């Protein structure tokens, strides 16, 4: 009758599992607390605004990031699980970028942070593999037709970041003013950075 | 494994639910989100009870249904809980005890997976491959729409890992092969039907062939 199989709340499926294993000493004191801090507090897209704003203002580490993406990332101190192999992929007047992940979730957690929701969406795994124009232009980004739009599927572990254009109207910005306007979704690759009126 | 978790392609499916820069809110929702993650990690590097490849694997094993009605971060639940059982560590009965309720775990595995591949090519960038025309039913790292597809590398990896194949099977001859950005038409993929230009696919090495 293709019903749902019955299922206790899933809270309390969660901190059973947690249980099981807790009570069982495999859990390391203070381990899923740990993880939990790192998560919420270290993995950040403003790391990878950070390189971004780097990457805008130093032809040299630009150079670097997009030949070798994990030593640059590394100079930073950035690598980490979920982000050990990067690739930083280069949009031009010409091409425009775009990360997914079709099969499950993978992101380049550390300078991205953990995926949002939306990305992680049957909609967007679905979608943006064969119509990422329409599902850009949905989400409120336009690319314009004498754009190459290019999606990349992380399937294995590589693992990406856009580097967007930079904006008419920053010139002479500070790196801390470029950091400000590169979001978690211009590096997922579904946003352009905006300048304010 | 040709399973319902497969989606790129999939043609029914609404807006995306988000417009870009929109608050996402915190980043976890409710306060057992950050467990599977945490767990896995348990699992993996304090436990050494199997590889991240599993944990992909056992969530793709979900009966269909039920993958398509579970939340992201249940799903990890599902099948961190589903592995422990496997290996031996947790028992059904403990976790549902534990949970006060039924707690349905992913399905059986239906393949012992399969060995790095013996015979591969190693290419360069911006030779044309092929994906192999092949069918695997456990794990395997190659979303459907590129199967039998044809286009250019762009990158070789510089690294090398595991082969999913056998990894995900916690099998002991996954070797190791790098992987290759292969960039393809979207034409190539999806005919007429694609409003895009080009998809670039991270497969493996023991995944492609020489083009024709
Ligand atoms: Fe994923
Ligand atoms: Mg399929
Ligand atoms: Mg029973």
């Amino acid at each position: 009758e293709n019903a749902a199989p019955a299922q206790a709340p899933v809270s309390d499926r969660a901190w059973a599992l947690f249980r099981a294993l807790d009570g069982k000493g495999l859990v390391p004191d203070g381990y899923v607390e740990g993880w939990k801090k790192t998560f919420e507090e270290d993995f950040s897209p403003r790391r990878g605004a950070e390189l971004v704003a780097r990457a805008w203002t130093d032809p040299e580490f630009r150079q670097l990031l997009l030949t070798d993406g994990t030593a640059a990332v590394a100079q930073y101190g950035y690598l980490g699980p979920q982000g050990e192999y990067i690739v930083a992929v280069e949009d031009t007047p010409t091409l425009k970028n775009v990360i997914v992940c079709s099969l499950c979730s993978c992101t380049a957690w550390p300078i991205l942070g953990l995926p949002p929701t939306w990305y992680k969406s049957f909609e967007y795994r679905a979608r943006v593999v064969r119509e990422p124009r329409k599902v850009l232009s949905e989400m409120g980004t336009e690319i314009a037709s004498d754009i190459e739009i290019r999606v990349y599927d992380t399937t294995a572990e590589t693992r990406y970041m856009v580097l967007p254009q930079r904006p008419a109207g920053t010139e002479g910005w500070s790196q801390e003013q470029l950091q400000e306007i590169v979001t978690k979704d211009c590096l997922i690759g579904v946003a352009i950075p905006q300048v304010p009126t | 494994m040709d399973g319902v978790h497969d989606l790129a392609g999939v043609q029914g499916f609404g807006k995306v639910p988000h417009t870009v820069n929109a608050d996402i809110g915190p980043t976890f929702h409710a306060e057992w989100e950050h467990l599977p993650y945490s767990l896995m990690f348990a699992g993996v590097a304090e436990l050494g009870a199997f590889s991240v490849d599993e944990v992909r694997y056992v969530v793709e094993r979900m009966e269909p249904r039920h993958y398509m009605m579970t939340p992201y971060y249940e799903r990890y639940v599902i099948g961190v809980a589903t592995l422990m059982v496997e290996k031996g560590i947790l028992t059904q009965d403990e976790l549902e005890s534990l949970a006060g309720g039924p707690f349905p775990l992913s399905r059986p595995s239906e393949s012992e997976g399969r060995p790095a591949p013996v015979e591969t090519t190693t290419f360069e960038v911006g030779q044309r491959v092929r994906v192999r025309d092949e069918y695997v039913p456990g794990h395997i790292r190659m979303p459907a729409y590129c199967r039998g597809r044809v286009g250019t590398i762009s990158h070789r990896t510089t690294e090398k890992w595991p082969f999913p194949d056998a990894i995900g099977h916690g099998r002991n001859d996954a070797g190791e092969e790098p992987t290759y950005h292969v960039k393809f038409a979207a034409e190539e993929l999806f005919g007429s039907d694609t409003d895009g230009g080009s998809v670039v696919v991270d497969l493996f090495e023991g995944y492609l062939e020489p083009a024709a």
